[PDB]
């Protein structure tokens, strides 16, 4: 269970660091996706389709518009298991 | 409605010449695909320059083409033939991937827009197909576009 | 030569009037990078219809541009600057990948594509890199081609 949600966030890590070009020893709980990660845009909406992908699951635009750092699509992808 | 002529794209899609290249649509399932064509002819400008003597569709007008189709199955399948809410939004084309190019296509040519609905959440559409030429697929596509409010 | 003008470009490339989208070459390091640019002007027939009243330079002649650009880079780094057997070779591309669009490119701009050779085995041609405009990047693109015979 614990270590679920470490393979888990180990696994959203890898999509967001592919996504953004970027280290996963980047892709930290902290680090925003603008601010620290160098993500225009375009990059947001592409990482959050690739996100809907890989884990299967949908993000409504009321929501996926609230989120900043990594930690926040983390937290919303484990609700929406 | 599943037939829309010149008149009905012109009301539709912002474009205008020369970058309009969608003649007529064939073939219109909302939220999941479209056919339409452009015809193509000698007496068209950009063969003066691609190429002199040897007139050559450009394989990025295909995928404009082919993009343009996209956009006027995005806006339809959302709010349907309305020309008064089209002249609230413009389309971005957002990216382009796995293309390629397999036959010339050359004035004579019925340009033909085959595009599947990949993916569609709200208001950024995913689309791929082909292009053909007489049953034949003359080239390949999938892209990204999105709708923004216009000019 | 390092950098080519639109006297040289005409003599390489058989595209013309309108569809030759590159106006000068700045960088040229064979085998490896070319730097080149189009000017974006309002007095172009491509804004009487992209669109009325928001001239904005269409996604597809940006590529056309770098690929032109890819082509002139292919040329010269397997022949050098010569006009002569250029009259019996065209670069003909036939793949596109990983395109994006990140700025409206429009009049007023100096379009730069900066393309690097990403592959070359046998006889196929693989580029990729970007388009600029005042330092920022407002598109990509990876492509590949291979050298014909007009």
């Amino acid at each position: 269970s614990m270590g679920y949600l470490m393979a888990l966030f180990e696994d959203i890590q890898a999509v967001i660091a592919e996504q953004l070009n970027v280290d996963a020893a980047q892709v930290t709980p902290e680090a925003e996706f603008v601010k620290d990660l160098g993500a225009d845009s375009l990059d947001v909406v592409e990482l959050i389709m690739a996100l809907e992908e890989k884990f299967g699951i949908e993000i409504p635009d009321e929501q996926a518009e609230k989120i900043v750092n990594v930690g926040d699509v983390v937290k919303y992808i484990e609700d929406n298991k | 409605q599943s037939q829309f002529f010149i008149e009905h794209i012109l009301q539709i899609l912002p474009h205008r010449y020369p970058m309009l290249l969608v003649d007529r649509i064939t073939e219109l399932q909302a939220n999941q695909k479209i056919v339409a064509y452009k015809n193509i002819t000698f007496n068209e400008d950009v063969f003066n320059g691609h190429f002199p003597n040897k007139p050559i569709f450009p394989g990025v007008l295909i995928v404009e083409g082919m993009a343009q189709s996209g956009g006027f199955l995005a806006f339809t399948s959302l709010w349907g033939f309305d020309p008064e809410i089209a002249k609230t939004k413009i389309v971005y084309f957002m990216t382009i991937d796995k293309v390629k190019f397999r036959i010339p296509v050359t004035p004579g040519d019925r340009l033909e827009y085959h595009l599947e609905v990949l993916k569609h959440k709200g208001m950024i559409w995913q689309v791929g197909g082909t292009a053909q030429v007489d049953g034949k697929v003359v080239a390949e596509a999938e892209l990204k576009a999105m709708i923004a409010e216009r000019e």
